[PDB]
Order: structure tokens, then C-alpha cells, then sequence
């Protein structure tokens, strides 16, 4: 009895991205940036996903790594 | 022939208003020297050493006596020093006032009668 | 347009110069009322300075108002007369 | 005995102001456009007094925030 | 928001000039340790006064403005660094 | 729209309040530290002669004793003398506290402002 | 033209004439201080409180209406050049007063 | 126009340096002038900041030279800037002209 | 041509913004120095006070209060009656000139 989402906005490749700069102070720092370039993707698909359906339809083309993750939610997206 | 004229009538007004504010300008100039010369008679009068109530940027006041006249000081250009003398701050910063006051005419004679032309074609415009 | 618009100008400044004195003096209170010009000091009008216990300093602080505030009500009562 | 108040358009579309160029950030314009709407149908309970309006006309558009408001204060707009 | 630029132009600008100014108050103490540098009488202000006494003890409000100067205007540098990379 | 004439209107009479405000502060910061740092000692230490202004032109020598007296005016008819410890204390507020509101209504208006 | 008179005494016989315009809706008074200077803020609440210069006309004609009749009853007709509200209008069709509005010139 | 509008901007920058200078040359020649002659009076000392220092009359009359040797040479430049923006002022302004016409 | 006495009357109706400007400043100064000379006698009851240009205060005796109080008001008081020698004068200048002009000129 799967409950549906209605989605048209989507997650994929080379969208979007975050024009940080950070100076040097050690070797962790810098995943700070890569972090940022999705982090807002990942708390997205996440709640949305958790919102209380349980399939989700997207009007414009998605991801296989959002595929992945959405398998992650234990989940499948069209 | 008029529409053109008119229309180019109001960047003249303009800069006539802007050497209207130049002679605003002019008003304004003068009180610095104004309340020098007003200050003139204080040096004259305390030229023993006299207690003063003095400012110390603009909002601060605190007593002191003045002293040593022979090396009274005004600033000038980039950082260079007028030390008046004792005679000076009692007579002769008067004719220093005088120059100052002559670069004042500077100011408003010969400013003022090369504005009479200003005022001219004020006059004229309403040809 | 400019007959009416420089007369009603300038009578409205004539008075709204000394509504922004009155301004002044009721900002210039606040030493009084908070920061307390009670004690024997070396105060000032202006060109003196006198070293005298502030017991004028009231009705010297009161007398202004009672003269602006009666202009500036005459001059805002006065922008009502013709339109 | 609903002595109609009579009124053109009192009420407007649609509207969202712009920071700049682009668009402002904010629902608070909403959020007090509504209160606003639902103090002035308060101030029609009250003027009932003077104006004895049960019903009112307008050209303009309403949402369902003015159908609930006029539920609770049992009034019609066209 | 690219706010950057009103929120760094003004820092940088005043941070030149007082860096300009601090560097003018170092030629000011090289030249009072060499030009007119007489232990008798030599006129020094802090802030509205001189006093015609300080020779050596110049250095007490030489190093007071120079460390006052240069630890905040690097330090204010770093906050428009701080504002730049906020932003990018 | 009148979005941009609005806009610049605020911006420029709210730089106007920039350009005052940021004009009294560096001589209320003058008063504070030119005192604290010079007289606070010296003057307390021992007379010497000294500088002080005549007029905003006229700079005339002078000498103080430890007079130790200082008065302020906020304007041309009230005045209060004070000590040389209390008066910096009274005077210290008027500057770092005041500058945290008003420069904030002024970095934080400013930031408001470019979207209200 | 007329006037917002509701069952005025239309045969006014007695009628005494005097032409002069009587400000019953006084034009709200929008110059203070020119044109949109910062001062408009008295602009905005100037424009106002001109409801009491058309009460204290209507007062005037009242005791002009006095002098002239010695009572309420004759009608006395004045005229005005531009429009004059109903509601005082309500209460001079029964004082024996007869003001009309929107005159024209010659 | 750009080149116009531009030529026009590096007159006025110019131009407003320039009159500053004049108007504290205007005192400055004169108070030097009566300077070098009426010694005892008034003595050259160079107040660079608050500090003093006592100087002499020779490189101060350099320093004034030279400021009229730089703001004279200013003046060329930016009447240089002035038959630059004459000339652009026909073709760079032609330009939009000639679209508009044809 | 007429447009030179044009000019002229002209030129006299500047001189007539000239003379309002010309005694409307020194009244207005003349009215401050009422107010300060009416301060200055209510303030004399005390003693120990200073006086200066408003950039200095210098200490004096209650004697140097009573001649400063007098010898800078008299001076401004003989500066009102210069004006008023020199007002009437220039008055008489634009008034007569008016006179004789505007109802002369347009002929």
C-alpha cells in the first residue's frame, strides 16, 4: 500500500555547486567544502523521503547515486 | 530656436545653483578666521600667564594657565611649524589676521565679481 | 505656484527654526533630570562661565518651553489657515 | 436587515515584494496580510453597530483565510 | 548575498591609510632619533598636549601607538579576510 | 518600480547617519584616551608646561599644575565638573557601549536595508 | 444646479438674497510646507480637521439668518461656488436657510 | 558614450585634485613667502605629526617646488583628457547615431 | 536701445535684496546682543567667574565683568547707528531710483 510523493524538482549531477575558499590549516578542513556542495541535497532527500511517503515520482531526470542513496532510504524513485 | 534654448536653460541653472553653493560656500568660509580675530584681544590680555578654560578636541574643557607666548603656534601646509613670538602674540599676529583676512578678499572680492557675471546671465535668461 | 509656495516656506521656518531649538533645549534636560546638575558648579550660557550652586538652572529650563511650546503651536495651528 | 456594506474592490491580488532585483525571502509579508484581513473583518463585527452589514461585495480576490474569518464571523463577500 | 564588495572596499581602503599612517609615525620616530634629536628641549604630543621633555621617553606613546596601530589594523585585516571568505 | 528610488532614498539617509555618527565618535574616543593615557599620570606625577587650544586655530603654550579637574558639556547651558577617575568612567560608556548599538543599526541596518 | 436638500421649502417666497460663497466643504489644506519635501508628514495630517470651518460658516449664515429675518421662517438663499455637504444642508432647510453650490462665475 | 563618459570621469578625478591643491596652495605661497623673509618671528620647525622637529627653510622650498612641478604636470594630463574627450565626442557619440540611421 | 536702463532698475531692484539682507542681519545680531547683555546683568550677582570667546575662559574680578559687559555692547551699539547712517542712505539710493524709474521708464 505504498503512499506516493508528487515531486518535479530533482537531485543530479553538476546542478548546482558552492564557490568556497579555505585557507590551509590541516588535512580535514577540506571536506568542509565538498560537504557543503551537497549537504543541503542530502538533508532535502532525506526529510523529503521521511516526509510519510513512500514512493516518490520526479518529473525531471535523477541521479543513480540519488537512486543510491534513495536505496539508502530504502526507497525507489521514477 | 526657444525649445532647445529652454531645454539647455536647465543644466545653466544648475550650474549657476552650483556656484550658488559655492558662494554658500563662501558665507561659511569666513568664520574660522572671524572668531580669530574675535580671539585676537585674548592674547594681548594674557600675556603675563593667565588661567584658562580651554577645549580639549571640541567636548571637553579643563583648567590650565597659558604660558610661554614666544612660542605660540599655528599649524600650516603638511606639518609645518609658525612658532609666534612674545612681541608677535601681542601686535603682530594682528597683521597676520591681516593676510589671513587678505586671502578672505581673495575669497569674496574676487569671487564675487566674477559671479557679477553669474548673476549676468541669471538676468539674461529670461531672454 | 510660487507666490503661495515661498510665503507659506518661509512662514512655516520662521517658527520651525525655534521648534528645533525648543528641540534642543528639551534634549539638553536629560544633565538635569538623570545626571544630576545639583551641585556647586562651574556652569555656562554662552561667551561666560559662572561657578554658581544650579538653583536657576529650573526656572531658567522651564521659561523656554513656556514660550516655544505656545509658538510652535501657534505656527502648526497657522499652517491650517488657507489651502 | 443586512444593511449591505458596499465597497468596489476591497480587497487586491496577489503580490510579492522584490529585495532587489530579485525576490524578497520572507513570509511575514503573508503572515501579516492575513492578520490584517482577519482584524478588519474583527473591526466589521464591531462597525455592525454603525453599518449593520451581514454581507459585503468586493471585485477583488479572496482566499479561504477570509472564508474561515467570515465562518467565524458569519458574514458573505462576493 | 554579494555583499562583499561595500563590506570590504571601505575596510581595505582604511586599512592602507592607517597602515600609511603607522609607517609615516615610524619615519616620525627614525627622525626624532636622528634629526633634531637634542636631549634639552624637544616638543612631543599625546594626544591635545605637548611636552617639550621626551627624548627617550618618546618610546613610551611610540610603542604605545605603534602596537596600538598595527595589532588592530591586522587584526580588523583579518576580519575583512574573515567578511571575504564568508561570502566565497 | 519606486522599489529603487526607495532603496536609494533609505540608503542614502541612512548613510548620512553613518557619516555623523562616525564623525563624533573619533573625538569622543579623543577625550577618552588622550586623558587616560597622558594626564591620568603625569599630570598626577608633576606640573609641566604643556599645549592646549586657544581656539581650533590659535594653538597656545600652556603649563598645568595637578589640577586633576576636568568638565564636560553637552551643550551651551549645563555643566559638571568631575575627578580624574570617575570622569573616564562616565565618559567610557558614552563610547563603548554606544558604539555596539549604533554601529549594529548601522553593519546590521545596513544588511536589513539591502533587502528592506 | 440645486442642492443636497432633502425636502427643502421649494417656494421659497420670502426670498432674500445675498451671493456671497460660503465655504460649507472647506478644500483641504494639502500646502504646509510645499511640495514632498520630509516635511510632509505635516502634509499628511494637515489635510485633516477641516469638518469645524463648515460648521462655523453655517453658524455665520445662521446669525446673518438671525439679523436679517428676525426669525427662522422667511427664506434667506446665498449661494456657493463649489459644492456644500448634505448633512449641515439637512439642518439649514429647516432653519429658513437656502445654500446652493457649484455656481459658476458670471 | 563610453570613451566620452569615461575621459569624462578621469577629468572630473583629476580636476578635483587639482582645485584642492590650488586652494591650499593659495595660502600656502603666501605664508612661505612672508616665512622666508620675517626669521625670528617665526622659525621653521616641521610639526610631521604630533611630534616636532626643527627644520630648515631649503627642503621645505623643494617640497613646494616639486608640488608645483607635479600638480603643473597634472594639469597637462588632464587637458590632454580634454582633447580626448573632444575628439571621441564626435565619432564614439556618431556611433549610436549611424545605428539609429541606417 | 532701452535694455542697458533695464539693467539698471534691475541692477536697483538687486540693491533692494541687497539693503532687506543688509539690516535684517545686523537686527537679528543686534537682538542677540540684547539677549546676551540682559544674561550678562542677570549673572553679575556672583563673583568668581570666567569669560572668553566661547574656545577660552579667562578668570577676571567682578570690576573687568561690569567693563566688558559695556565696552563690546557700546561698540556694537555704535555699529547700529553706522547702520542705520548707511541703511537710510542706501535706501534713499533704491527707493528715489524707483521712483524715478518705474513710472518714467515704460514711456
Amino acid at each position: 500500500n505504498p503512499k506516493i510523493a508528487l515531486l518535479n524538482v530533482e537531485l543530479e549531477l553538476k546542478a548546482e555547486k558552492d564557490n568556497a575558499e579555505i585557507r590551509v590549516h590541516t588535512v580535514e578542513d577540506y571536506q568542509a567544502i565538498v560537504d557543503a556542495e551537497w549537504n543541503i541535497l542530502y538533508d532535502k532527500l532525506e526529510k523529503i523521503h521521511h516526509s510519510g511517503a513512500k514512493v516518490v515520482l520526479s518529473k525531471l531526470p535523477i541521479g543513480d547515486v540519488a537512486t543510491q542513496y534513495f536505496a539508502d532510504r530504502d526507497m525507489f524513485c521514477a | 530656436n526657444l525649445p532647445q534654448l529652454e531645454m539647455l536653460k536647465n543644466q545653466l541653472d544648475q550650474e549657476v545653483e552650483f556656484l550658488s553653493t559655492s558662494i554658500a560656500q563662501l558665507k561659511v568660509v569666513q568664520t574660522k578666521y572671524v572668531e580669530a580675530k574675535d580671539c585676537l584681544n585674548v592674547l594681548n590680555k594674557s600675556n603675563e600667564g593667565k588661567e584658562l578654560l580651554v577645549p580639549l578636541t571640541s567636548s571637553m574643557y579643563v583648567p590650565g594657565k597659558l604660558h610661554d607666548v614666544e612660542h605660540v603656534l599655528i599649524d600650516v601646509g603638511t606639518g609645518y611649524y609658525v612658532e609666534k613670538t612674545a612681541e608677535d602674540a601681542k601686535d603682530f599676529f594682528k597683521r597676520k589676521i591681516d593676510f589671513l583676512t587678505k586671502q578672505m578678499e581673495k575669497i569674496q572680492p574676487a569671487l564675487q565679481e566674477k559671479h557679477a557675471m553669474k548673476q549676468a546671465v541669471m538676468e539674461m535668461m529670461s531672454q | 505656484f510660487n507666490r503661495l509656495r515661498q510665503e507659506q516656506r518661509g512662514l512655516a521656518s520662521k517658527a520651525a527654526e525655534l521648534e528645533m531649538e525648543l528641540n534642543e533645549h528639551s534634549l539638553v534636560i536629560d544633565t538635569l533630570k538623570e545626571v544630576d546638575e545639583t551641585r556647586k558648579c562651574y556652569r555656562m550660557v554662552g561667551g561666560v562661565l559662572v561657578e554658581r550652586t544650579v538653583k536657576e538652572v529650573l526656572p531658567a529650563l522651564e521659561n523656554n518651553k513656556e514660550q516655544i511650546q505656545k509658538i510652535i503651536e501657534t505656527l502648526t495651528q497657522q499652517l491650517q489657515a488657507k489651502g | 436587515d443586512a444593511k449591505i456594506a458596499v465597497y468596489s474592490c476591497p480587497f487586491d491580488g496577489m503580490i510579492t515584494e522584490t529585495k532587489g532585483t530579485v525576490l524578497i525571502k520572507t513570509a511575514e509579508e503573508l503572515m501579516n496580510f492575513s492578520k490584517g484581513e482577519e482584524n478588519l473583518m474583527d473591526a466589521q463585527v464591531k462597525a455592525i453597530a454603525d453599518t449593520g452589514a451581514n454581507v459585503v461585495v468586493t471585485g477583488g480576490k479572496v482566499a479561504d483565510m477570509a472564508l474561515h474569518y467570515a465562518n467565524k464571523y458569519n458574514i458573505m463577500l462576493v | 548575498f554579494a555583499r562583499n564588495t561595500s563590506r570590504i572596499t571601505e575596510l581595505k581602503e582604511e586599512i592602507e591609510v592607517k597602515k600609511k599612517q603607522l609607517q609615516n609615525l615610524e619615519d616620525a620616530c627614525d627622525d626624532i632619533m636622528l634629526a633634531d634629536d637634542d636631549c634639552l628641549m624637544i616638543p612631543y604630543q599625546i594626544g591635545d598636549v605637548f611636552i617639550s621633555h621626551s627624548q627617550e621617553e618618546t618610546q613610551e606613546m611610540l610603542e604605545e601607538a605603534k602596537k596600538n596601530l598595527q595589532e588592530e589594523i591586522d587584526a580588523l585585516e583579518s576580519r575583512v579576510e574573515s567578511i571575504q571568505r564568508v561570502l566565497a | 518600480d519606486e522599489q529603487y528610488q526607495k532603496y536609494k532614498f533609505m540608503e542614502l539617509n541612512l548613510a548620512q547617519k553613518k557619516r555623523r555618527l562616525k564623525g563624533q565618535i573619533p573625538e569622543i574616543k579623543q577625550t577618552l584616551e588622550i586623558l587616560k593615557y597622558m594626564q591620568k599620570k603625569k599630570e598626577s606625577t608633576n606640573s609641566m608646561e604643556t599645549r592646549f587650544l586657544l581656539a581650533d586655530n590659535l594653538y597656545c603654550k600652556a603649563s598645568v599644575p595637578p589640577t586633576d579637574k576636568v568638565c564636560l558639556w553637552l551643550g551651551a547651558n549645563v555643566m559638571l565638573e568631575y575627578d580624574i577617575d570617575e570622569a573616564q568612567a562616565l565618559l567610557e560608556k558614552n563610547l563603548s557601549t554606544a558604539t555596539k548599538n549604533l554601529d549594529s543599526l548601522e553593519e546590521d541596518l545596513d544588511f536589513l536595508r539591502d533587502q528592506f | 444646479h440645486g442642492a443636497r436638500h432633502p425636502d427643502m421649502k421649494k417656494r421659497v417666497e420670502d426670498a432674500y438674497i445675498l451671493t456671497c460663497n460660503v465655504s460649507l466643504e472647506y478644500e483641504k489644506t494639502e500646502v504646509n510646507s510645499g511640495f514632498f519635501y520630509k516635511s510632509a508628514e505635516e502634509r499628511e495630517k494637515l489635510v485633516k480637521a477641516e469638518r469645524k470651518f463648515i460648521e462655523d460658516r453655517v453658524k455665520k449664515i445662521i446669525e446673518l439668518k438671525r439679523k436679517v429675518c428676525g426669525d427662522s421662517d422667511k427664506g434667506f438663499v446665498v449661494i456657493n461656488q463649489k459644492g456644500i455637504d448634505p448633512f449641515s444642508l439637512d439642518a439649514l432647510s429647516k432653519e429658513g436657510i437656502v445654500a446652493l453650490r457649484r455656481a459658476k462665475r458670471r | 558614450v563610453e570613451k566620452y563618459q569615461q575621459l569624462q570621469k578621469d577629468l572630473s578625478k583629476s580636476m578635483s585634485g587639482r582645485q584642492k591643491l590650488e586652494a591650499q596652495l593659495t595660502e600656502n605661497n603666501i605664508v612661505k613667502e612672508e616665512l622666508a623673509l620675517l626669521d625670528g618671528s617665526n622659525v621653521v620647525f616641521k610639526l610631521l605629526g604630533p611630534v616636532l622637529v626643527k627644520q630648515e627653510l631649503g627642503e621645505a622650498r623643494a617640497t613646494v617646488g616639486k608640488r608645483l612641478d607635479y600638480i603643473t604636470a597634472e594639469i597637462k594630463r588632464y587637458e590632454s583628457q580634454l582633447r580626448d574627450l573632444e575628439r571621441q565626442s564626435e565619432q564614439q557619440r556618431e556611433t549610436l547615431a549611424q545605428l539609429q540611421q541606417e | 536701445a532701452f535694455t542697458e536702463l533695464q539693467a539698471k532698475v534691475i541692477d536697483t531692484q538687486q540693491k533692494v535684496k541687497l539693503a532687506d539682507i543688509q539690516i535684517e542681519q545686523l537686527n537679528r545680531t543686534k537682538k542677540h546682543a540684547h539677549l546676551t547683555d540682559t544674561e550678562i546683568m542677570t549673572l553679575v550677582d556672583e563673583t568668581n567667574m570666567y569669560e572668553g570667546v566661547g574656545r577660552m575662559f579667562i578668570l577676571q574680578s567682578k570690576e573687568a565683568i561690569h567693563s566688558q559687559l559695556l565696552e563690546k555692547q557700546k561698540i556694537a551699539e555704535e555699529k547700529i547707528k553706522e547702520l542705520e547712517q548707511k541703511k537710510s542712505y542706501l535706501e534713499r539710493s533704491v527707493k528715489e531710483a524707483e521712483d524715478n524709474i518705474r513710472e518714467m521708464l515704460m514711456a
